[PDB]
């Protein structure tokens, strides 16, 4: 498992 | 990110190899199609 | 008279002339000047040099090292002072430091084996201006003499509070009399008008004290002649042992009585009204806590 | 830079010295160079 | 950056949004600042070819570049400002691809006029500047005509200095701010576009977006006018004398290798030896030193001629001038300053051909309080105001209250002869003791004049010795009233004149 | 940093802290700050610190002068602490005022 | 976020020479 | 970096100083050793 | 004038600080009758000679600085005070020699 | 050398540059044991003798 | 704190000869230190008549902390006839000290002319002297050196 | 006359000769952390034209260089221009650093 930040790409 | 491996005796004779992350896919998503290769790298829209 | 030859940091020069004479039939053996300085000063030495080696040789010699806890120190060797005439000696003060509320210096003449013999006074430069008035540097610096209020929203039931906290062992209701500005410390001589409570020192109505306070503070009290004024203090802000002068300290509360002709405005009427309830209150009904 | 504790080596039947070198790394403004050193030896005539 | 040079010519190209997304008092914006920078640019009396093209849905040419007229400041000005605000009515969308293809179709006419084999269309430089919040809503992507600008001039890496496109975003209006970096031409070391509030920090802005460094030959007057530059370089004219390790006396340079300065500085000496003026440099915030020599001092200056008759001191004729043994490599620390009644003069006023200095007095003094300005001690820049007319006499007269230097009763005619101007009353400053010499000048069309200099005074402000920048302020009830003067050069013109004949052009 | 020798209570002296830069051609970005102390009320008060951001310009020096007004006897300490910006320098120096 | 992150109070980018 | 460098020359008459600066990673690049012009060389050729 | 004579007249011109007319200060000089005269002579000289010099070549309406003449003086004396010597320890070596 | 008692002091090097009448040096000090030599002519006699 | 100001000695012999007596001195001096050194020296150990290169000095100035000195030296020349100085007023010159070294150089015809002596070889014994006063060019800071 | 420059935190970046165009890279810029203070900065590279940046191109990446030490970040690049890019690397530390 990873952990980002501001990343994500994915809305709502 | 990358991986590479050297021939101990001639350094010359590597292998360089990209891996992803556990679930990301390992060469950056780009639309190439003929002479165009536009790129495809950012978010995806949502369904309003 | 010219500013002529300077130091780079030097703000300004000033010129410190002194005459002194011996008031007795001879010339006194040896005398010395102790020359106490104000902040920030220091004397050219290249005149101190001029008046000492020279041919002239007013001075015998001079020494600018010493213990000095408290201020910088120059102490002047003379070899005699002459009783027939004044003996009259000037050199150059230069200041690296602007200040402003500076305290006067001290010059004592004394001489060395007779140590009875000596004289001293003391001289500075000729309201008061300040140089640092802002938001909150203006604060800090009148933090003191006063308590927290602003004396402009006074409730009576904050007032009522504060006025005879454990703390707190007098509260008097006097007038002024006359204002007396010095250089370090104010005198105010209050006449008593009436004592609501009495503490470890004993008063009587129409008689005279005289409060101290800090020359800093002076802008923040803007006392007036012939006023009125409440003031309540802690048991320990007695000074004399004869003059039992009091001291404006932090616990001390300062209100400027409305005038009774000018209590029927509306910018005094709201607060006479209340002045004189909690004056009754406290003398007749006393401090509930 | 390779330097050998001594330029020569001694195969005088009596006695063979010891072959001792001292590799060092070196960045080209001074500090020196954390990293690992895989070292190989061997053999090689005047022919090449 | 808009490069300034003698050899070339500059292609301007001005775009204004005309569209729904921009107001009436937003195009009133846009015009005053197109017209401030049209007017600056005109000022270096350079090879300059304006194009106006305010665009919307559709593109609308005011003024063409391949026009002959577009070498005049005048005319450009005067079509900027027929401009209207409702010739968008029928159509109110941001056409950016619209301006941008008229502004190619301009530069292709000219292109195939005068050949592109010819070494003139090839020297030519291209600076557009649009004037719009960048949202472009139809019409097409500007990158395709920006890539077609470029493809067309062949600007490669090489040739990167020939193409120079702005987006500057002035007023209320919300601009974004990606879409106006996008728009701007994209270089290493510098910012192409701005977002700003008013017309004042665009003329700062645009004093930064230029470069006068590459212009070296002798201009006068010509000096920055950002607030952010050093103070030499706001007035490059500024000189100073050296006696002996001191700094005495300022000066203006008026020439290649002349100075002038007032003529008792020069007091107590006539061995020009271990005399050095100051000169400023581009590289040294010191300044290099020059020699002088030949030092003229007017003849008829004398300061205790008047004693006996109860002047202590008179100071007409007060005015001498210097040659520096080297010649001033002029730069962007080091400029002359331009001097009346000559043709120099006449050229940067934009005045007629047959004009006379008759006319230029009555042109730079007209107003009965006319601003003006001298350089400080520091380096600073004061203000005050030259009083002609009926003003005047009332000025003199207070020189007739100091009657503890001369005890005469000194009227206008006596002490204060016509040769000074007035200055130092009401909200007026007044110079220290330093700077006799310094030049009077006064500001017109982005062009500075000197209509004198620093003669004398009634009042040192800088006698506290505080710094070399305090200045002491004038009581209200000071006895005296500050009263200073200044040596008027119109008046010198014949001493002027035959001293300088040849250096200069008089009228 | 420059003091006076002493000075007496309820006295409002200007304290300055004069930085030198040696660089030949180099200007330092300099952000001096003046230490809070219980004794006298400096321009920065508890709640904030005063913090200011100078650059001195090559083979030269500037002053930061400061205000304070001591309401205690006494030895007590002045500090002020700089860092330079790009050069790692964090020399800050402190001084004892009777 | 396994451990803090200090974001937007960074230098300003732009006195930050570039070295090309 | 940016730095600027005051850099002395002295002669005993006029002479034409033929300057030049080089970087030092460019010996470690090549590699075979190419010794520049020195004393040795002069040298060398005046006894020629 | 003679070698001897040097001091008594170079201390005759400079001014000093309490204006006194140097018919008053000769009364402060323990020295020969031919030291006060030359000091009075030097004095008196030197005296007119820069009332002259400062009613003439001084203006107070000129807005021109007044003409500074560098010193040049002799008798310069060179530098005395240098740091203080450290390191005033001796040590032995006993380390196993190489 | 070893066993050896080894002696320092660090100067400004201001006064050290002024101090060139007189240091101490291995030859000063060699100079003062060359000026109590036995023989004093260089090199040769007029006799064997 | 108060000591005989002079040129101090140290004397060191053993007790078993006190007849010879090794000595070293040193002075004690009062504190003077100046803004920053400055050294002023000529190339020559001497001057020759016949040398019409003139006399060549070099003023060399550097700060107590090391770095270099920017600013002007005023520099005069005078010949000194066993005790007389006769100071040399057209040899007055002004030189920019840069890099913290100048260069000032008296013409052989100035030296002839001040004495207004046809004869060259009258000159010699008569030793010269040099003094300069070094101004910086940020503040106001003067020193003054002599050879 | 050896003369020697240094930076003592500083980025360095090393570029293959050439690179076919649409052919993925990586770039590895090293920090060097030489200070004597533990340090912590965020590393970013400027989107341009031609380049197809990983997360869109204004992103950047928090990496903390211990004492004495060195750390490299990878950037994932695929070059889509035509004939060359100019790419920019930014390391920026903390106010407190
Ligand atoms: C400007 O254009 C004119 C007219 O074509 C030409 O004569 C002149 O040489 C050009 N250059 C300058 C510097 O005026
Ligand atoms: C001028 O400099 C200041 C900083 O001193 C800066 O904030 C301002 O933006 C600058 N003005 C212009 C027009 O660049
Ligand atoms: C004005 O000054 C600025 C700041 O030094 C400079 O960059 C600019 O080129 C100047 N503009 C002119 C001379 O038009
Ligand atoms: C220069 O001096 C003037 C004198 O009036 C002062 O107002 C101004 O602030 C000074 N400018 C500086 C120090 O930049
Ligand atoms: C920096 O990191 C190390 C671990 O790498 C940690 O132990 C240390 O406390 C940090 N701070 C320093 C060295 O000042």
């Amino acid at each position: 498992h990873v952990e980002y930040t501001m990343e994500a790409n994915e809305d709502y | 990110a990358s991986a590479t491996l050297y021939d101990y005796y001639n350094p010359e004779r590597r292998c360089s190899v990209f891996y992803g992350a556990p679930s990301k896919s390992r060469l950056l998503a780009t639309l190439c199609s003929a002479e165009v290769c536009q790129c495809a790298e950012g978010k995806c829209p949502r369904q309003r | 008279p010219e500013t002529e030859k300077r130091p780079q940091d030097a703000k300004n020069t000033m010129i410190l002339e002194i005459c002194t004479r011996y008031r007795g039939d001879q010339d006194a053996t040896m005398s010395i000047l102790d020359i106490s300085m104000m902040t920030g000063f220091a004397p050219d030495t290249d005149d101190l040099k001029q008046l000492a080696n020279g041919v002239d040789r007013y001075i015998s010699k001079y020494e600018l090292d010493k213990a000095f806890s408290d201020r910088n120190t120059l102490i002047i060797y003379l070899d005699k002072v002459s009783h027939s005439e004044d003996d009259c000696l000037a050199f150059k003060v230069h200041q690296y430091f602007n200040v402003e509320l500076i305290q006067p210096g001290a010059v004592k003449v004394y001489a060395y084996y007779n140590l009875e013999e000596s004289c001293t006074r003391f001289y500075h430069p000729e309201g008061k201006l300040n140089k640092l008035c802002r938001d909150e540097l203006c604060r800090c610096a009148e933090e003191n003499c006063f308590i927290q209020k602003s004396d402009d929203k006074v409730t009576l039931e904050e007032r009522l509070d504060k006025a005879c906290e454990p703390g707190v062992d007098y509260v008097y209701k006097t007038r002024l009399v006359k204002v007396q500005l010095s250089n370090d410390f104010d005198e105010y001589i209050m006449a008593i008008e009436q004592t609501i409570k009495s503490g470890s020192d004993e008063v009587q109505v129409g008689q005279q004290r005289t409060f101290i306070s800090p020359i800093k503070c002076r802008e923040a009290l803007k006392l007036e002649e012939k006023k009125h004024y409440l003031m309540w203090g802690l048991s320990s802000d007695f000074w004399g042992e004869p003059n039992l002068s009091y001291i404006i300290g932090k616990d001390t509360w300062v209100e400027h009585w409305p005038e009774e002709d000018e209590c029927q405005d509306e910018e005094n009427q709201k607060q006479c009204q209340d002045l004189g309830a909690f004056t009754e209150s406290m003398v007749v009904f006393g401090c509930p806590n | 830079k390779i330097t050998p504790g001594k330029p020569y080596i001694l195969t005088v039947p009596g006695h063979l010295d010891e072959m001792q070198l001292d590799i060092q790394a070196r960045y080209i403004y001074g500090k020196p160079v954390q990293g690992v050193a895989y070292v190989r030896f061997g053999l090689l005539d005047e022919d090449g | 950056k808009i490069q300034i040079q003698r050899s070339g010519h500059l292609n301007l190209y001005l775009l204004l949004d005309c569209s729904q997304s921009v107001s009436e008092n937003d195009f009133l914006i846009f015009k005053e600042s197109a017209s401030l920078m049209v007017d600056r640019i005109f000022s270096f009396e350079i090879n300059v070819s304006v194009a106006i093209i305010t665009f919307a849905s559709e593109p609308k040419v005011l003024m063409s570049v391949l026009n002959d007229n577009s070498r005049d400041m005048t005319e450009v000005i005067s079509s900027l400002e027929n401009a209207n605000y409702k010739d968008h009515e029928n159509g109110t969308g941001t056409n950016t691809y619209a301006a941008l293809n008229s502004v190619y179709l301009m530069m292709n006419n000219q292109m195939r006029l005068l050949g592109m084999e010819t070494m003139a269309w090839q020297e030519i430089r291209h600076a557009i500047i649009l004037l719009t919040d960048g949202k472009s809503n139809m019409g097409g992507s500007p990158k395709t005509a920006v890539d077609h600008i470029r493809e067309i001039l062949n600007i490669n890496q090489k040739r990167n200095d020939y193409l120079d496109i702005y987006a500057i975003g002035v007023g209320k209006l919300d601009v974004d701010w990606r879409e106006l970096n996008e728009l701007g031409s994209k270089k290493d070391g510098e910012r192409h576009a701005f977002i700003l509030q008013d017309t004042k920090a665009l003329h700062q802005v645009f004093e930064h977006m230029l470069d006068v460094s590459k212009l070296t030959d002798t201009i006068c007057g010509v000096g920055n006018m950002s607030a952010n530059a050093s103070d030499q370089e706001r007035t490059p004219w500024h000189v100073t004398i050296k006696p002996k390790s001191q700094e005495t006396c300022r000066g203006a340079l008026i020439s290649d290798q002349w100075v002038l300065t007032a003529a008792h500085c020069f007091r107590d000496g006539n061995d020009h030896s271990l005399w050095r003026v100051n000169v400023g440099d581009p590289k040294s915030q010191w300044g290099k030193e020059f020699l002088i020599e030949k030092a003229v001092i007017s003849p008829g200056f004398d300061v205790f001629a008047k004693k006996n008759q109860g002047i202590l001191e008179f100071y007409g004729d007060d005015i001498a001038l210097l040659k520096l043994a080297q010649k001033v490599k002029m730069s962007t620390h080091a400029r002359p300053i331009c001097l009346p009644c000559t043709m120099e003069a006449n050229l940067a006023l934009r005045r007629p051909q047959g004009s006379t200095c008759r006319d230029h007095e009555n042109e730079l003094l007209n107003k009965q309080s006319v601003p003006a300005h001298f350089v400080a001690l520091n380096g600073s820049k004061l203000n005050i105001n030259l009083k002609m007319g009926v003003e005047w006499t009332s000025c003199a007269e207070v020189v007739s209250q100091e009657k503890t230097m001369f005890p005469n009763l000194t009227d206008v005619r006596e002490v204060v002869t016509d040769q000074f101007l007035c200055s130092g009353t009401q909200e007026d400053e007044s110079p220290c003791k330093g700077e006799a010499g310094g030049a009077v000048f006064l500001e017109r069309r982005f062009r500075f004049f000197q209509v004198g200099l620093v003669s004398w005074g009634l009042y040192n402000p800088c006698l506290g010795s505080a710094d070399k920048n305090s200045r002491k302020r004038a009581p209200r009830s000071k006895v005296p009233p500050p009263r200073d003067f200044h040596i008027n050069l119109f008046r010198m013109q014949p001493w002027l004149r035959q001293h300088l004949g040849d250096v200069l052009n008089f009228l | 940093l420059r003091l006076p020798y002493s000075v007496v209570r309820n006295e409002q002296v200007e304290i300055r802290a004069v930085l030198y830069n040696y660089r030949q051609n180099q200007e330092l970005k300099v952000r001096v700050e003046l230490l809070h102390n219980p004794a006298f009320c400096s321009l920065a008060t508890t709640k904030r610190r005063h913090q200011q951001t100078v650059t001195i310009p090559p083979k030269s020096s500037l002053s930061v002068p400061y205000v304070i007004v001591p309401l205690k006897t006494g030895l007590q300490e002045v500090e002020v602490k700089a860092a330079v910006y790009h050069h790692f320098i964090s020399d800050g120096v402190r001084k004892s005022l009777k | 976020a396994l451990e803090i992150l200090q974001e937007e109070d960074l230098i300003d980018e732009d006195d930050i020479p570039v070295r090309s | 970096n940016g730095e600027s460098v005051k850099l002395h020359l002295e002669t005993d008459s006029l002479a034409l100083v033929a300057l030049g600066a080089l970087d030092t990673a460019l010996y470690a690049a090549g590699s075979k050793s190419h010794k520049p012009l020195n004393m040795g060389k002069v040298f060398e050729a005046m006894n020629s | 004038y003679p070698k001897e004579l040097r001091k008594c007249c170079e201390d005759g011109m400079r001014e000093n600080p309490m204006r006194f007319s140097c018919q008053r200060r000769t009364r402060f000089i323990s020295l020969g009758e031919a030291c006060k005269k030359v000091f009075l002579d030097c004095c008196n000289y030197i005296t007119e000679l820069r009332r002259q010099h400062a009613r003439a070549s001084h203006l107070g309406l000129a807005r021109s600085n007044l003409d500074e003449d560098i010193i040049a003086e002799e008798n310069i004396v060179s530098r005395s005070e240098f740091p203080e010597s450290w390191l005033w320890n001796v040590e032995d070596l006993k380390e196993p020699p190489k | 050398d070893h066993g050896a008692r080894v002696v320092l002091v660090a100067v400004d090097k201001g006064v050290f540059v002024l101090n060139k009448k007189n240091k101490l040096t291995q030859s000063k000090i060699w100079d003062v044991v060359e000026k109590a030599d036995i023989g004093c002519t260089p090199g040769s006699g007029k006799d064997y003798a | 704190e108060l000591v005989n100001m002079g040129q101090w000695k140290i004397r060191a012999y053993y007790e078993n000869s006190p007849q010879q007596v090794f000595s070293t001195e040193f002075e004690v001096k009062e504190y003077v230190l100046p803004s920053f050194e400055v050294i002023v020296e000529p190339t020559e150990k001497f001057y020759y008549i016949y040398n019409e290169k003139g006399l060549e000095v070099t003023i060399t100035a550097r700060f107590l902390y090391g770095k270099k000195v920017e600013g002007t030296a005023f520099v005069i020349f005078g010949i000194q006839d066993g005790e007389q100085r006769i100071s040399l007023p057209e040899s007055l010159k002004r030189i920019p000290i840069e890099d913290g070294s100048g260069e000032v150089v008296l013409s052989r015809k100035v030296l002839l002319d001040g004495v207004q002596n046809l004869r060259a070889e009258d000159l010699v014994g008569k030793s010269l002297y040099v003094s300069a006063t070094v101004i910086l060019h940020s503040g106001s800071d003067m020193v003054q050196a002599e050879r | 006359v050896q003369l020697r420059v240094f930076r003592e935190f500083h980025l360095h970046l090393r570029l293959p000769m050439s690179v076919r165009r649409f052919e993925q890279l990586e770039l590895r810029p090293v920090l060097y952390n030489y200070l004597d203070k533990n340090l912590t900065v965020s590393v970013h590279v400027s989107p341009v034209e031609g380049l197809c940046l990983a997360g869109g191109g204004g992103l950047a990446q928090q990496v903390l260089v211990p004492a004495g030490s060195a750390r490299p970040v990878a950037f994932s690049v695929v070059p889509t221009a035509a004939a060359a890019v100019s790419l920019k690397v930014v390391a920026r530390g903390s106010f407190e650093f």
